[PDB]
């Protein structure tokens, strides 16, 4: 692809909620809370 | 357990437990300054030793300290429940300032130690005692009269219209 | 913790966004109009007490374009912003405003006078409407065009400062939308009944003339007033009506489509077919309008064209990897991606180009505040405000050597 | 059918009890006094406080 | 009932078994 | 490894209501309460655990 | 970690691709030609055609024949059936003789057993009925559906069941918040215990707090079982029975060895033929390896010819070192390999050879590397010399004892004077003999 | 050959390569440090007004969600005991 | 594998001593 | 920012009920924040502002002010132009302000030129900037003991590129890639 520095989304799996949430990256917003973001991938349905 | 909605009014103060169909307890958000202090329901009945003073104008709260001793009132008197072990739900009126939110939660966490709070806007709750995912709220309070549209719950503020007549000036007329 | 007490004002074209600092979305959103009576400044301010009809009162715009034109209206405009919406004595918030890059410098510097001197406030700032637009999308390198009522201006934005001289100016806008519209009115006869009059609503089926009546308690109003409300109700005819082809205006293809409904305030409706997507082609070809045709006239694509041009090529990729588009006219329907195909066709696609995704009306109009916000709130920016007991030589000296 | 689809009556997590004086997780209860704790030191602690309280009440 | 003994603790603040009067 | 529990039992309590107890053990320097479910309750009732007797229990059995 | 064993260093034959025994490799040196045979062997058995083939390995003690059986065994993998038996392992005071064959060569029968369970997991949520004014007319509280919603760390379903369901639903305490699973198929409920989260530190009952199921609700994907037809006999022959009369009295007396009779293996013949029919299993014929078959008797060999000639029969590889030996259970039948000649009809003998000088030395280098002993190649040289005088196992088994004199010595490495000294403290079969004598 | 050649003279000035690249380094300063902690705040920005909203939509239609089973379930609830009065009916005459 | 820590975005961190970098503007380096 | 996909994920103690964690709440207490003045190190003028914090750290220090660091401008009033930092061209006037403007945008020369001021002083392209300010900082080098001719030949190069009629675009990058 393009090789977008930034936009380093990936799999992963939450604990107590735990399933594949797809791709998602981790940010710290305002207060100093950690943020999971995530995508409407394609791979969405894959996931059951 | 339960958790405490306490709704602030401009001049009428609504407290009960969630779950509770009705606010069991309702009160005038009167405080008076003897010429100790009192709230509405012995304020209103202590005025001629005391000075009234209301902590609410327009819904935006006016003064904290009377609204500090208006909510220790609501807690300890009216709803007798300790503020520490109850979580606590806050109404604030639309276009309140970032400031007020603030000491808000400030006052809560810090003086009335509660585990858990909220503040949402009074508009939005009005929404959901309707049950509509879309509308526009026509909300003539104690003190002030708020138009509020609302789409998909989510309140647009820049909509939002303050007119500044309501049931008190309109008893004054 | 990167907050502090600050207020973000965004005074454009058409209204002015007054909010505090963090916050998602502008506090308040009240026209840039204003209302008069005889004595100075006797006075009417946002939508409540600008639109109740009144025994000759005559409304004016302080803004023009952007730059101040009354600094007397304007201070009253912002003393009603504190006193009401914002509710704060303006003594201790710090402020930054927002001003239009080809706002004259010189209006800067009195703009920071009335602010310090008359209102006191303890800190100041300044950054571009372009600038806080790139701002709000978080791209350093970014073209904005940027469109209200009375201009339209395309500028870019390279490590956060706007290339000054890069500016295009269009008037290409708002009010030339609103123009064509009214002109439409005209030809085909309608009459512009005022909200403000109509007391029933014996409605008609389409294209009869809708009957109603006038409230016999209405009294005079000044011209200038009836214009702006009408004004009013044909901006809301913009938004509602207007519509974009995708690609160069056909007569056959704007016949085709579905045609569109809309009502008029008495009643009057009407349904409307090709006008509606001729008419922004105006804005993309002045050449077919009335007048307002003539070759000076540069349309929305030549205007990126240009002020892609202008700037060379070491920040031009820069401005091909994002486009953004805010203000007003973007908003009309199927704006945006007529301008990206319109790009791709006049800009060679050779290169990597991309626009930037952005629809709602908050996040058009806003975009200017929003940009303002963030800023406010950065930890880094609390050194830039330009403070009372620095404005003491600042006003005149560092509201130049600070705010770029 | 009552008899046969009681049903309802949620199962209500409990609560996740921390032990005052060290405030760890609590594994053990006080029979007396039923302050949760977790720690021998805690228990002593615990009944210390109890016969202060019981002094001045 | 805990909080009516012992008091609660700052965080943190290392828990000690700081008793109400 | 085996994370039993032992203690001297200070009390078992009325049963009677899905049988529902309390047991009070005791070491040298603890005593806890415990909530016995039906099994437990059967475990103590067969063994005729009485109070003042020293027990020590398996948790995984 | 793992303890050296004899034959650890066998790790397979040592063949290339074209079948050719190469001069040392997988742990074998020489003895190409067997090697060679005894990879026929293996494409044999893993052609899973012929039942009941033997092949005797024949030779001098110490030639490799045990080598090459347990190399067959490493080239089938663990997957196919290896069963080792002794000639002497046939005499039980228990089970006669023919029972014990039948019973190794029914060892030798591999079964892999694939079966697919389908069951909803998770924690009830909700068991709530569906009421209907549904039937054949009747003023009566009518279900048509037993709502079931299913709460797994993955996500949760909502199961809709017969009605009949409701039965197993309290025959089972199956209540809400607890772990149950509700087979796709049986469709019987089945409460595993209450989740952990509903599970408080002071509760002391225990066996009844399951962790929350993970995954989907709808999993059990298949379990895979390798059986040999010796387990099956053995299971049907005497049912489990730990529920009544059976239980205690069966238990209280010794479980014997019984001889099994022909019907039940042919039962099991036949429920194993359809249960293959059916794709849930598949065989794997494997190996029946008996070594020291001289020990067998006369009537052992003679049911070898019955057992050899069924189609159901594994490959048989006999070992045998005898040279012209009385048969055991006759007096004076002398037969080659102790073996009657109508058992070697039937047979397919590969021959083991004497290792020259050479090979010995190659054989005792590997089983040094086997070992983890460092070697010098004067000491391994000399080591070669005694096994040529005495045997390959004498000099093979000097290793240890002298890596641990070397080391007592300080050493790490194995010398020509600490092999001398083990061979002066320790003596051969021919030594011992003269001494004898 | 034709393009051969074309390329070959277009290539001397005029393709297939921008000639070198610049090697001057830079130090970091507090512009550009401003403008990443924009780029975060902005991030955050319009991931907050995306959380808000969607929490908003989820929260409005659970309330809506339990404002419609309330109804079903009074509505539920009088058909029931319209039904268990006729069922004590259907008892007693049968 | 990506066997990361699946780092953070977090604020810009502040420097305890320079380290000269700036991305391409053009970002088309080759 | 996003691609129009799902919202943010939050952090958050009260899922489940606060019927769990009412033990781990009701056991502690909040540290008492205050909305505190406060003056960064980083400003060159002791102005004061205010935020939130913990009235523990209050008046502590602006952890922000590691973010103030500057690069260096090299100095000249009377006679360092003329003995070492010589030109011919430049006179000390526009020296001076190109390099006040280099400070005000930190050496990022685009914007630099794009300011640098052409009624006060005669036109000039980027790179004759960037050269003058390399040539600048040698000669401060050495009192104190790539190319950009190619630059300019990218620029053009870069203008023919892009400014290639499309059609002939189409064609040339053909013609690029068959051979
Ligand atoms: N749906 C709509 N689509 C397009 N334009 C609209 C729509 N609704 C209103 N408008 C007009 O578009 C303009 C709204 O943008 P506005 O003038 O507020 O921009 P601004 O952020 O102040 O920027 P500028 O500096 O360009 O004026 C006004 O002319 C408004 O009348
Ligand atoms: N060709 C060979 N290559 C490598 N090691 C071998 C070879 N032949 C035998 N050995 C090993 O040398 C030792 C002697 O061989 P054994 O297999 O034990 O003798 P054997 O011939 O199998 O015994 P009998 O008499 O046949 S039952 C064992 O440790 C074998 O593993």
């Amino acid at each position: 692809g393009l090789g977008d520095v930034r936009y380093r989304y990936c799999l992963t799996t939450l604990t107590v909620p735990q399933r594949c949430i797809g791709f998602a990256r981790r940010r710290v917003g305002r207060g100093g809370r950690v943020l999971l973001d995530r995508a409407h991938s394609d791979y969405d349905s894959v996931f059951h | 357990i339960a958790a405490l909605v306490v709704d602030n009014g401009s001049g009428m103060c609504k407290a009960g437990f969630a779950g509770d169909d009705a606010p069991r307890a309702v009160f005038p958000s009167i405080v008076g300054r003897p010429r100790d202090s009192y709230v509405g329901d012995e304020a209103q009945s202590k005025r001629g030793i005391l000075t009234l003073k209301y902590p609410i104008e327009h819904g935006i709260v006016t003064n904290w300290d009377d609204m500090e001793k208006i909510w220790h009132h609501t807690f300890y008197n009216e709803l007798r429940v300790a503020p520490e072990e109850h979580p606590v739900l806050l109404t604030e009126a639309p276009l309140n300032p970032k400031a007020n939110r603030e000491k808000m939660t400030q006052i809560m966490f810090e003086t009335f130690n509660t585990p858990a709070m909220y503040v949402a806007i009074q508009a939005v709750l009005s929404l959901y005692a309707s049950g509509r995912t879309t509308g526009i709220v026509m909300d003539s309070g104690d003190g002030v009269t708020h138009t509020v549209p609302i789409y998909e719950g989510y309140a647009l503020p820049h909509a939002i219209l303050r007119l500044d007549l309501a049931g008190r000036d309109l008893t004054d007329y | 913790g990167d907050e502090v007490g600050a207020l973000v004002f965004d005074i454009g074209s058409y209204t002015v966004r007054a909010g505090y600092a963090g916050e998602d979305c502008p506090k308040v959103d009240f026209p840039t109009a204003i209302g008069m009576v005889v004595e100075g400044p006797t006075y009417y301010i946002d939508t409540n007490a600008l639109r109740v009809p009144r025994e000759n009162m005559e409304a004016i715009s302080p803004l023009k374009n952007g730059m101040v034109e009354d600094w007397d209206s304007f201070q009253a405009i912002l003393d009603h912003t504190y006193k009401m919406h914002v509710k704060s004595e303006a003594s201790l918030h710090p402020v930054l405003m927002s001003e239009a890059p080809w706002n004259t410098r010189a209006k800067r510097e009195k703009l920071t006078e009335l602010m310090f001197e008359h209102y006191n406030i303890p800190a100041f700032f300044l950054c571009k409407t372009a600038v806080l637009t790139a701002f709000a999308n978080g791209r350093s390198t970014g073209l904005i065009l940027d469109s209200g009522a009375t201009h339209t201006t395309a500028i870019p934005v390279h490590d956060g400062y706007v290339l000054q001289q890069g500016i295009v100016k269009s008037p290409l806008a708002g009010d030339f939308i609103t123009m064509q519209c009214r002109e439409l009115f005209q030809e085909m006869n309608i009459e512009l009944v005022p909200p403000y009059m109509i007391a029933s609503k014996e409605a008609v089926r389409e294209g009869s003339p809708a009957n109603w009546k006038r409230k016999e308690k209405l009294p005079q109003v000044t011209r200038s007033w009836h214009n702006y409300m009408c004004n009013c109700v044909i901006q809301d005819f913009q938004a509602s009506v207007l519509q974009v082809s995708d690609s160069t205006y056909d007569e056959q293809v704007a016949a085709q489509m579905p045609t569109v409904h809309y009502e008029f305030p008495n009643g009057y409706n009407c349904d409307f077919g090709a006008e509606r997507l001729k008419i922004p082609e105006g804005l993309f070809d002045p050449s077919n309008v009335k007048g307002l045709s003539g070759n000076t006239m540069l349309g929305v694509s030549h205007v990126v064209t240009t002020s892609v041009g202008m700037c060379d090529i070491d920040i031009r990729p820069g401005l091909y990897g994002s486009v953004i588009v805010a203000g007003g006219n973007t908003l009309i329907q199927s704006f945006t991606d007529r301008l990206n195909r319109e790009l791709s066709q006049k800009t060679p696609p050779s290169m990597r180009l991309k626009l930037i995704a952005n629809n709602t009306t908050v996040e058009r109009r806003f975009s200017s505040w929003i940009g303002g916000s963030i800023l406010a709130s950065l930890g880094t920016f609390q050194q830039m405000w330009i403070s009372k007991q620095e404005y003491e030589e600042g006003g005149k000296q560092c509201v130049e050597r600070k705010c770029p | 059918f009552e008899e046969w689809f009681p049903q309802g009556r949620p199962p209500k997590v409990p609560v996740r009890e921390v032990c005052p004086v060290t405030h760890r997780p609590a594994l053990y209860r006080d029979p007396v006094t039923d302050i949760p704790y977790a720690t021998a030191r805690a228990f002593k602690i615990i009944r210390e406080a109890y016969k202060k309280y019981i002094t001045a009440h | 009932k805990a909080s009516r003994l012992f008091q609660p603790v700052q965080y943190g603040q290392k828990p000690e078994g700081r008793t109400v009067a | 490894e085996t994370e039993i529990i032992e203690g001297e039992v200070v009390e078992i309590q009325i049963d009677r209501p899905s049988k529902v107890g309390k047991l009070t053990l005791k070491t040298t320097e603890m005593e806890t309460i415990y909530d016995l479910g039906t099994k437990m309750i059967e475990s103590l009732t067969k063994d005729k655990v009485q109070a003042g007797d020293v027990i020590t229990i398996d948790k995984a059995t | 970690t793992q303890r050296i064993a004899s034959h650890s260093h066998v790790k397979g034959l040592g063949l290339d691709e074209s079948g050719l025994a190469k001069q040392a490799a997988s742990g074998l040196v020489g003895q190409e030609n067997a090697r060679e045979a005894c990879g026929v062997i293996v494409e044999l058995i893993k052609s899973k055609k012929m039942a009941g083939r033997a092949v005797l390995l024949a030779g001098p003690p110490g030639t490799g024949k045990t080598a090459l059986a347990l190399a067959i065994a490493q080239e089938l993998g663990s997957k196919v059936p290896f069963c080792p038996m002794v000639g002497s392992e046939v005499y039980s005071t228990e089970i006669k003789k023919t029972e014990v064959l039948m019973e190794n060569f029914r060892r030798a029968i591999g079964l892999r057993i694939k079966e697919t369970k389908e069951v909803y997991e998770g924690e009830v949520t909700e068991l709530t009925p569906c009421e209907t004014e549904n039937p054949m007319g009747g003023y009566g509280k009518t279900i048509s559906h037993v709502i079931i919603g299913l709460k797994t760390a993955k996500g949760t379903k909502q199961l809709k069941l017969d009605p009949s369901i409701f039965e197993s639903l309290q025959k089972e305490r199956v209540e809400a918040g607890d772990v149950i699973y509700i087979e796709a198929n049986s469709g019987a409920v089945k409460r595993q215990g209450r989740c952990d989260t509903y599970a408080t530190e002071f509760d002391l009952e225990a066996e009844e707090y399951v962790p929350l199921p993970k995954g989907d609700v709808h999993k059990k994907k298949e379990i895979i079982q390798d059986v040999t037809l010796h387990d099956l006999d053995v299971a049907n022959a005497r049912p489990q029975g730990g529920q009544d009369i059976l239980s205690m009295m069966g238990q209280l007396m010794k479980p014997k060895k019984t001889e099994i009779t022909d019907k039940l293996r042919g039962e099991i013949n036949k429920v194993v033929n359809k249960y293959i029919d059916q794709g849930i299993a598949e065989l794997v014929p494997g190996v029946l390896f008996v070594d020291e078959v001289h020990m067998l008797d006369i009537e052992c060999f003679t049911y070898l010819h019955r057992a050899l000639e069924s189609s159901i029969a594994p490959i048989v590889i006999f070992a045998s070192n005898r040279g012209n030996c009385v048969i055991r259970g006759t007096e004076d039948i002398t037969s080659p390999h102790g073996i009657p000649l109508d058992l070697l009809d039937r047979v397919m003998i590969i021959r083991t050879m004497l290792y020259t000088p050479q090979e010995m030395k190659q054989i005792i280098k590997i089983r040094a590397q086997t070992e983890g002993i460092n070697i010098s190649e004067e000491a391994l040289n000399h080591l070669g010399e005694i096994g040529t005088k005495t045997t390959l196992r004498y000099s093979v088994q000097l290793l240890t004892p002298a890596n641990l004199l070397a080391k007592i010595n300080g050493k790490d490495s194995i010398e020509k004077e600490h092999v001398e000294e083990i061979s002066e403290l320790f003596y051969d079969a021919k030594s011992s003999a003269k001494i004898l004598a | 050959h034709q393009r051969i050649a074309e390329l070959r003279k277009a290539g001397l000035w005029s393709q297939r390569r921008l000639p070198k690249l610049q090697e001057a380094p830079r130090p970091k300063s507090h512009w550009d440090y401003l403008l990443e902690e924009m780029q975060w705040m902005a991030t955050d920005f319009a991931q907050e007004r995306r959380w808000k909203v969607a929490a908003a939509k989820k929260l409005v239609r659970t309330v809506v969600r339990h404002h419609e089973e309330k109804q079903l379930r009074e509505e539920r609830g009088k058909k029931e005991e319209q039904s268990r009065l006729r069922r004590i009916a259907a008892s007693t005459a049968r | 594998d990506q066997t990361e820590v699946m780092p953070l975005w977090t604020p810009p961190t502040p420097p305890q001593d320079d380290s000269d970098i700036y991305l391409d503007s053009v970002m088309c380096l080759m | 920012s996003d691609k129009k996909d799902a919202p943010p994920l939050l952090p958050s103690d009260t899922g489940q009920g606060y019927r769990t964690v009412k033990a781990k709440l009701g056991s502690k207490k909040v540290r008492p924040w205050k909305w505190m003045p406060f003056t960064n190190p980083a400003r060159k003028d002791g102005a004061m502002f205010f935020h939130w914090r913990r009235a523990a750290e209050e008046g502590k220090d602006y952890p922000f002010a590691r973010f103030n660091k500057t690069v260096q401008v090299p100095v000249y009033s009377e006679q360092e132009y003329q003995l070492y930092l010589h030109d011919d061209a430049w006179t000390k006037a526009e020296t001076d302000h190109l390099f006040d403007l280099s400070r005000r945008f930190d050496l990022r020369f685009v914007v630099i030129h794009d300011r640098y001021d052409h009624q006060q002083f005669k036109k000039r392209s980027v790179e004759d900037l960037k050269e003058r300010y390399y040539h600048i900082c040698a000669k401060l080098a050495n009192v104190r003991a790539f190319d950009a001719g190619h630059e300019r030949r990218r620029k053009e190069q870069l203008e023919r590129l892009y400014n290639r009629t499309p059609e002939q675009v189409a064609e040339e990058e053909y013609l690029l890639q068959e051979l």
